[PDB]
């Protein structure tokens, strides 16, 4: 109950960081390559 | 050249990292926060 | 037969799903090109 | 650059006695067999008549605790030589043929475990560390053939 | 690939066995041929050749799932476990030919480095049979189910790893050259077990 | 380049229908050898095991036949010179080798005509055909020159020589025949209706399995005459794996009475587009076979798909696949575990493979009928709405626009909680995060009185904490007994004897006295830590199967449910008792407690043996849709959501080149903006411009809908096998799969070794491993961005070698050239090459046979 | 040697990492640049149109 | 493993292959000048080296 709503929030962030990340990898190829 | 867009969601991973650190290295180093312990 | 049915019917309805995704889109996007 | 070292944590030793690095001693092997020896003996008498005052009272005080929690030493199953008992099925560690077929880190969990019926567990006597210790002393009772 | 396999063996009978029981080996609910022209020495041929035990065994009857299968609890009656040697002939190399000779080899000297070698007499006189099924229920070794040696807690039944544990006795001061058969079983049931 | 491309479509009927008549005889033919391949006297192989549950079905193999036969149809039956039967009368045979002999001469008799036949129609279409010209290596023989000169299948001939005297199908006036292909659809499935009707007549009188409900009172067993529903399987209806009746639609004669049903029912439909056959202006310009090969072919593969979900349900727990179990098959010399669903598994995976690549080839075939409009101008003078409806180019970024986000949500969700799960189970320490392990402990029966030390905390809720360890009123630290556990506990990693958790120490108390929906029926303090098993419910077919199943079992939950309240009740008031005895300190306190625990361990006992026989009652009950090996309920677990999300999005990702095909095979946005065009249906580039082009073509997204593909199929042969598809690095023996009934071989990469050291067993097996990884990478030499390399150095190697002959004499060395694949033809080889050394591999997995517990 | 990889978390972890970085070069290394361009471009559009 | 390092060597601006066509290697990175010939990817000096 009270564990499964930690869990949440920790799979939240997980995938908050992740593509996060993962698009801050295509911003900034694209801030090399041009503009 | 970034976005503030760009900045501020860069300054929103650094909280989930931080945050995450805190939890992971205070209880152990400092016997307290007793509820993230491991 | 009721697993078969079962299972027959979650793949139509994958595509039925999909089309009415895409149904939506469409209409809720008349006028906006895509260019 | 990135290791600036490397950050792996500080070495889990055994207990600290006053003036005498217990990490150091867990990783110098004339060290670690001497607490070893220790452990598989259930005393302190069989150790090198130059041992330290402070070394053999530091050394009852571990054993002394370990008798309350109903710790049964190795050697008498065992043997204070190997190759233990043939009617109580103790293990024989003077064998090279038991000694070839275990590798060290199988033998951890055997004695971590217990095994079969007799030979008992020490997850909650011993540390993981002091099995470790264990592994080695057992290894210097080989014989030939 | 396909049609030209041989002729079968005319020991290996196809006559069928009995189905494995619907039945938990485990249960609290209610507990645990003819005249036709060959079918006798079809059935009796069967009774040597075809293994009963093989399959994987029902979740429920998995020895981390059977009340008596923990290392402690287990029953090595000796009676039993060396009453028959076409039985732990029958058993035992159809378990161990499928399961273990991948690390143990064909010949079960090795293969896996630092892999157990059971013709090795130095090993045998120095493990119990109560020894050898506790390394089989909790593997050998440090990490996530099991060690190196992998655990068999949920995969094999109590059952299972005593024809295993039989099996595994043939095997002492035999040449490197395949399986023990069956008259290394009988030797070894012989000669006490 | 076009030496696969020698028979392109549209053909002309007679050509069409004589080479499917010549190869249904062929097939024929096969398969009649393959009734040969069956007899008793050969070692099972992977083609005879596939054929043999259906010939248990049948009747025809019968298992309990040991008789040897001496005089059957006509006196001179045990052996003889010469065979007596040719080849065969050199073993025992007995009567099922007998019925599998008459059936294989049938087909092959049968296949034979056919062949001839379908011949007739095909050659004689053109007039006739020369006996050199149809066998065509029949000159190369001296002395029979004049042999092969002679006319067959002429307009002409006497009968046994004619092919076709009207010339052709349009041409010959009998008035029933149908003249155009929406016509036809009327005849052809009234023959297909036919078809129905002789297979139901076979199996009612030939093979003897009347339809129900004219099913016999009683059948013929090994062991005497039986009544129909005590018979076990093949010969009558009680199923003993099961143990139960089997339902009269589980039986073959289900399958003779629907012969008539499915008969009747193509027959009318038939009838009725007699009358008015179809007709839609949408529909007119499928008479070119070009057009029409797409629907049809694409359709077929869609057919193979539901073949793979049907024979799947129908046949996991059907008496005809575990009879294989109780026989006692060896394969290359081994033993196989549970050949049964090991031989289930390969046929729904044969047809699982075969949609795909009908799925895909039929729409590349489709795109290439688009493009041929696009080049000759008359793509926009189309009039079906099938095609116009999908003309404008901005509804088509919006169609695959959309669903490249469907699948980019639903794949980052499944291969993100694969990852996060694979995460836990690993304990990872990231610094910022440190993931934490499942980990059980029983805290009910004699289990729940073993101690540990216990690092308990002051009060969670509040920050600048701090804890201590449970002492006793002297100072020492005291045990705590399993059974008094509480939810904060540390107990050190350590003295539960764990190693594999090195970054951290103390396993964490996060639920106690727990109970497994679905698992074993004890009672567990448990650490959670990172382990997702909610997401078990995340998963539509969840609900909807155990919904189902709740409805049909609803009196023995309620009883099951019950039961567990009444012992739970009554495992907490014995460790009240318990724990007033170890702290009692009145030896008369002491032995008062002992006293009254012991009037209350009848009852106790009464208590776990209601609760143990209930649960057993439960897990018995009838499956749904998620089964065991048996075919009783289990509950979904993480390892079917997963494979549920990924079946949504695996599939998007792998058709989306499809979708590319029918929009774009002429024009695509990037195209259209730099005002481009695609001249062919295969070119691989136009070149470096604009950074770089290759593989825009039809063919091009051909070959990449088919290796994306790749992955959701790989995921289909996980799960069939008994892998779990839900985290990378589980293995079977462990706490969370243990406590919850759960069997698997697996976890990703896991099962990859795991299966391995199955396959390793097998010397025929490895063989075929080591070379299906040898034609796998070879692959990459024709697929990378290389082919002007390998052509200027087989420039090179020409070049030296016609110098070495110069030098040497060697006149046949001295004007080598090396051929180096161009473009296109390296992209179809290498695609070939990929896909051919993947899937020898996975036949490995199902091959080595199938390890999920019972 | 890998059975005694696996005895080892944190070289599990760097096996995953290790499989997944190389296969991913496939991607960038078959005849394939011109289909990965006219994709991304009908990605742009629809990233846009939202 | 070496001989694509003598075909550095040798081959930065014209091989055998391209004197034949007379074609001349502009820069010692291009990716390729291709579909022409059958196709010509992985002729440049940097793509030997990988
Ligand atoms: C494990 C023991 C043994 C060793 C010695 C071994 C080693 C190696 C090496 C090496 C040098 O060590 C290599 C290079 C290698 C190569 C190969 N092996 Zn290999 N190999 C072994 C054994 C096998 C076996 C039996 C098999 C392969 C198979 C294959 C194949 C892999 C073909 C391929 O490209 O496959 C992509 C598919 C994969 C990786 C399977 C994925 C399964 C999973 C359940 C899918 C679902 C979940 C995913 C996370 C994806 C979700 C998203 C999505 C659906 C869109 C090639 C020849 C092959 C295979 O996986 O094919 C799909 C196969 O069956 N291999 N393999
Ligand atoms: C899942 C990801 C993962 C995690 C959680 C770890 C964690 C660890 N690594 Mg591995 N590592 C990984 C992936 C990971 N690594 C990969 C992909 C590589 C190939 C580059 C390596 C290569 C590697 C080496 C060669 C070593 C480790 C070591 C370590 C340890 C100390 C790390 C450290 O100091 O960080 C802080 C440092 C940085 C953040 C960079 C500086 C730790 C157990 C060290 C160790 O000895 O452990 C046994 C060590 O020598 N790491
Ligand atoms: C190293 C090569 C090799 C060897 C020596 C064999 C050997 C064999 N194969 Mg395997 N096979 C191999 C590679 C090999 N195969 C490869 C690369 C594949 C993938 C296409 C297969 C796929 C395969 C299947 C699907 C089958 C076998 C079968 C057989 C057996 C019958 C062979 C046969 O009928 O031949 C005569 C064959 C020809 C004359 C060619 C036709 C035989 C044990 C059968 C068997 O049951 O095995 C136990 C069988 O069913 N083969
Ligand atoms: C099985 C592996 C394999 C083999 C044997 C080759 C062979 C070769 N490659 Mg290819 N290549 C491969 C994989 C392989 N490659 C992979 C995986 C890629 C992608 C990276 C490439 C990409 C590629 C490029 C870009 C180029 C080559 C080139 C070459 C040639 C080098 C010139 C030479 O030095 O002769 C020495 C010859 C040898 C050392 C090979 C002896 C042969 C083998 C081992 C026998 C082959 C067995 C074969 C698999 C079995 C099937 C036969 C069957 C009948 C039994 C050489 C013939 C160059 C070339 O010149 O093209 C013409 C070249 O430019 N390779
Ligand atoms: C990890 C493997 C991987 C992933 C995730 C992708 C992703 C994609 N490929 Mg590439 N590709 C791959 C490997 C991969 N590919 C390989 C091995 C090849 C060789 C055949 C190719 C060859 C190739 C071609 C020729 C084309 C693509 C195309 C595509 C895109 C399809 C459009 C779409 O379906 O949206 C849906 C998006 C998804 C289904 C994936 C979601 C993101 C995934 C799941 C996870 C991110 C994982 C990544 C490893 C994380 C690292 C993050 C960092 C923070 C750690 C998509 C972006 C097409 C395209 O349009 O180009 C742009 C395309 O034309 N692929
Ligand atoms: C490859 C890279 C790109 C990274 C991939 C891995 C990334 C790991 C996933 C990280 C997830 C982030 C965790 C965030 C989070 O909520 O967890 C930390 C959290 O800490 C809570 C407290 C909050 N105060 C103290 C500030 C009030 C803290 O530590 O600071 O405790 C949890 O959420 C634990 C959840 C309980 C599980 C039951
Ligand atoms: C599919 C199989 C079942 C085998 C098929 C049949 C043949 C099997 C046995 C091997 C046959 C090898 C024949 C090779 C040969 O002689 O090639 C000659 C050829 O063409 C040149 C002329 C024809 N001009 C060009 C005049 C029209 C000719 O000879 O007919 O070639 C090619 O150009 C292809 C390359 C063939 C490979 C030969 C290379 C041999 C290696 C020698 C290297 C080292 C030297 C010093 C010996
Ligand atoms: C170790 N034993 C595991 C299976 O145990 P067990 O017996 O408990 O249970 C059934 C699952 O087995 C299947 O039955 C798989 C057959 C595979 C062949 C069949 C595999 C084919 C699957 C889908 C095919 C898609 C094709 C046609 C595009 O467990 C199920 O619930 C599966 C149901 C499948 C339905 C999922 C619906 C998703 C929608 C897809 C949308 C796609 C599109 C929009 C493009
Ligand atoms: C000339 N410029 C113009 C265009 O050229 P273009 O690309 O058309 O031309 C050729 C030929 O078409 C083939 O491609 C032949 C195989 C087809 C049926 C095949 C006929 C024979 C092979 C298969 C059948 C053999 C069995 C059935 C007997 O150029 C090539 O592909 C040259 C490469 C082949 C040279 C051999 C390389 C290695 C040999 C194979 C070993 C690899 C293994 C490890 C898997
Ligand atoms: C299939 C079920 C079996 C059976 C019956 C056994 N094994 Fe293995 N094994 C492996 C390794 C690396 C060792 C050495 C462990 C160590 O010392 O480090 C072993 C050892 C054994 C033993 C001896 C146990 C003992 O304590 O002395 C026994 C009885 C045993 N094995 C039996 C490796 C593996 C495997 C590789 C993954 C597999 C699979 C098996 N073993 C399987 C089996
Ligand atoms: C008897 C009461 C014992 C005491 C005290 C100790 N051990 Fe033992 N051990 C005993 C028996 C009967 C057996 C045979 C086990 C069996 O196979 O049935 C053993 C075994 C061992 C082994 C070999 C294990 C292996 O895997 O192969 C070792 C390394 C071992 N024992 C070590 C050991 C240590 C270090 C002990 C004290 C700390 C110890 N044992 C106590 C009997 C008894
Ligand atoms: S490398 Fe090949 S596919 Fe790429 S642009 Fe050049 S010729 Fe075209
Ligand atoms: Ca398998």
């Amino acid at each position: 109950m009270w564990n499964v709503v930690g869990q949440i929030i920790s799979v939240l962030c997980f995938f908050i960081l992740t593509v996060g990340t993962l698009f801050g990898i295509v911003y900034v190829s694209h801030l090399l390559s041009r503009g | 050249d970034i976005s503030k867009v760009a900045w501020a969601w860069f300054g929103v991973l650094l909280a989930i990292c931080l945050i995450g650190a805190f939890g992971n290295y205070v209880p152990k180093l400092f016997v307290k926060m007793l509820m993230f312990l491991n | 037969m009721t697993a078969i049915l079962l299972a027959c019917l979650f793949v139509l309805g994958g595509y039925a799903a999909l089309w009415g995704i895409i149904k939506f889109v469409v209409a809720n996007t008349k006028d906006i090109a895509a260019n | 650059v990135m290791a600036t070292g490397c950050f792996v944590g500080a070495r889990n030793a055994s207990e600290p006695r006053l003036g005498s690095s217990s990490i150091a001693a867990s990783r110098t092997a004339p060290a670690y067999l001497r607490e070893a020896q220790v452990l598989y003996e259930g005393s302190t008498d069989g150790l090198p008549k130059d041992t330290p005052a402070d070394e053999i009272a530091h050394y009852k005080a571990m054993l002394a605790e370990l008798q309350t929690r109903n710790y049964a030493a190795c050697a008498g199953c065992h043997q204070v030589n190997g190759g233990g008992n043939k009617a109580i099925n103790a293990t024989n560690f003077q064998d090279a043929g038991w000694q070839a077929n275990n590798s060290s880190p199988g033998m951890v969990t055997s004695i971590v475990n217990g095994k079969g019926k007799v030979m008992p567990a020490y997850k909650d006597k011993l540390t993981l560390q002091q099995i470790n210790y264990l592994v080695e002393y057992i290894r210097r009772f080989e014989k030939k053939r | 690939g396909g049609c030209f396999v041989g002729s079968r063996d005319p020991n290996e009978t196809r006559y069928p066995k009995a189905p494995m029981p619907l039945q938990n080996q485990t249960s609290t609910l209610k507990t645990a041929a003819q005249n036709t022209p060959g079918a006798r020495e079809a059935a009796a041929l069967r009774d040597r050749v075809t293994p009963l035990n093989l399959q994987q065994v029902n979740e429920q009857d998995v020895a981390g799932n059977d009340p008596l299968g923990s290392p402690a609890r287990v029953v090595l009656d000796e009676g039993e476990m060396y009453r028959d040697p076409v039985e732990i002939y029958r058993e035992g190399r159809a378990l161990f030919q499928n399961n273990c000779v991948g690390c143990h080899g064909h010949n079960g000297c090795g293969n896996v480095p630092r892999s157990t070698n059971f013709t090795d007499p130095g090993w045998q006189e120095n493990n119990s049979d109560g020894g050898i099924y506790s390394s089989i229920y909790n593997g050998k070794g440090i990490g996530n189910g099991g060690g190196a040696m992998p655990a068999y807690y949920n995969q094999l039944s109590p059952q299972q790893i005593r024809y295993l544990v039989a099996y595994l006795r043939a095997f002492k001061g035999r040449q490197c050259n395949g399986l023990p058969t069956l008259s290394d079983v009988e030797r070894m049931v012989a000669e006490r077990q | 380049k076009r030496w696969y491309q020698k028979l392109e479509l549209p053909m002309p009927p007679e050509r069409i229908f004589g080479a499917h008549m010549m190869l249904i005889g062929g097939l024929a033919c096969l398969i009649g050898t393959y009734f040969f391949a069956s007899m008793t006297m050969w070692n099972d192989g992977y083609v005879n095991l596939t054929l043999r549950p259906r010939l248990i079905s049948l009747g025809i193999y019968d298992p309990y036949d040991t008789e040897q036969i001496q005089r059957v149809w006509l006196p001179l039956i045990g052996e003889f010179s010469t065979s007596k039967l040719p080849f065969f009368g050199q073993y025992p045979l007995t009567m099922t080798d007998f019925r599998l002999f008459g059936w294989g001469c049938f087909h092959i008799g049968l296949g034979l005509w056919l062949v001839y036949a379908g011949a007739a129609h095909y050659y004689g279409a053109r007039g006739g055909a020369t006996i050199g010209e149809i066998f065509w290596l029949l000159p190369y023989v001296p002395g029979l020159k004049g042999l092969c000169q002679i006319k067959w299948f002429t307009p002409e001939g006497p009968w046994y020589k004619v092919g076709l005297p009207w010339g052709s199908f349009a041409n010959t006036p009998w008035p029933i025949l149908r003249r155009t292909y929406a016509d036809a659809l009327s005849p052809h499935t009234i023959y297909i209706g036919l078809l129905f009707f002789i297979w139901g007549f076979v199996l009612w009188f030939v093979l003897d399995k009347p339809p129900v409900p004219l099913q016999p009172a009683q059948v013929m067993t090994p062991n005497g005459l039986m009544p129909l529903e005590q018979a076990p399987f093949p010969y009558g209806w009680f199923d003993p794996y099961l143990n139960q009746v089997m339902h009269p639609m589980n039986t073959i004669n289900g399958e003779t009475t629907m012969c008539f049903v499915w008969g009747v029912l193509f027959v009318a439909l038939g009838a009725y587009w007699w009358y008015r056959p179809p007709r839609s202006i949408n529909i007119t310009h499928l008479e070119d076979t070009k057009a029409v090969f797409h629907v049809h072919l694409t359709a077929i593969g869609y057919v193979s798909f539901a073949l793979a979900i049907v024979g799947f349900l129908a046949l996991r727990n059907h008496p005809s696949y575990l009879m294989l179990n109780d026989m006692n098959v060896i394969i290359y010399g081994k033993k196989i575990v549970n050949p049964g669903r090991m031989i289930h598994n390969m046929i729904t995976f044969n047809h699982v493979q075969v949609g795909l690549l009908y799925v895909a080839a039929g729409v590349f075939h489709g795109g290439q009928y688009l493009h041929g409009l696009n080049i000759s101008g008359a793509y926009k003078q189309a009039r079906s709405k099938f095609i116009t409806w999908f003309q404008n180019p901005d509804l088509q970024t919006k169609i695959v626009g959309t669903t490249m986000f469907v699948s980019f949500v639903t794949v980052v969700f499944g291969y993100g909680m694969i990852c996060w799960n694979t995460g836990a189970e690993l304990d990872l320490n990231f610094g910022i995060y440190q993931f934490r392990s499942f980990r059980a402990i029983q805290m009910d029966g004699e289990a729940g009185n073993i101690g540990y030390r216990v690092f308990r905390p002051k009060n969670p809720w509040d920050p600048t904490a701090g804890g201590d360890w449970v002492k006793n009123p002297d100072g020492t630290a005291k045990l705590v007994k399993a059974r008094n556990l509480q939810v904060g506990d540390r107990i050190l990693n350590e003295e539960l004897g764990i190693g594999s958790s090195p970054t951290y120490s103390f396993t964490t108390i996060e639920e106690i006295n727990y109970k497994p929906e679905w698992g074993q029926p004890k009672l567990y303090a448990v650490q959670w830590g990172s382990w997702t098993h909610f997401l078990r419910k995340v998963n539509p077919l969840f609900w909807v199967d155990k919904g189902i199943w709740y409805l049909q079992n609803q009196k023995t939950f309620e009883a099951t449910r019950k039961a567990d309240e009444a012992y739970l009740a009554a495992h907490l008031k014995a460790v009240s008792l318990l724990n007033q005895i170890d702290d009692a300190q009145t030896e008369e306190a002491k032995q008062k407690a002992q006293a009254e625990l012991d009037k209350f361990r009848p009852e106790l006992e009464k208590a776990h043996a209601n609760m143990l026989e209930w649960n057993e009652r439960l897990a018995s009950t009838p499956a749904v849709l998620y089964s065991n090996l048996r075919d009783q309920h289990r509950d979904g677990e993480i390892n079917d959501a997963i494979f549920f999300w990924l079946m949504i999005g695996g599939w998007l990702f792998g058709f989306i080149p499809l979708l590319r095909i029918a929009f774009h095979n002429y024009q695509s946005p990037w195209y259209r903006d730099f005002e481009w065009r695609k001249q062919s249906p295969d070119f691989p580039c136009i070149g470096p411009v604009k950074g770089g082009t290759c593989g825009v073509s039809i063919q091009d997204q051909l070959w990449f809908c088919i290796l994306f593909s790749i992955k959701p199929l790989s995921a289909i042969a996980w799960y069939l096998d008994g892998g779990w598809i839900a985290t990378m690095m589980a293995r079977g023996n462990e706490a969370y799969y243990l406590t919850h009934n759960i069997s698997h071989t697996g976890g990703v990469f896991l099962y990859m070794w795991n299966e391995t050291t199955w396959i390793w067993t097998d010397n025929h097996l490895t063989a075929m491993l080591l070379l299906g990884h040898l034609i796998w990478f070879v692959s990459f030499a024709l697929w990378f961005k290389d082919r002007g390399s390998r052509a200027e150095g087989g420039d090179i190697q020409s070049r030296w070698v016609r110098l070495m002959g110069k030098r040497l004499g060697i006149k046949t060395l001295q004007e080598v050239r090396f051929p180096v694949s161009n473009l296109a033809t390296a992209k179809l080889w290498g695609t070939v090459f990929f896909y051919t050394g993947t899937f020898v591999l996975v036949f490995l997995y199902f091959a080595d046979g199938f390890f999920q517990n019972r």
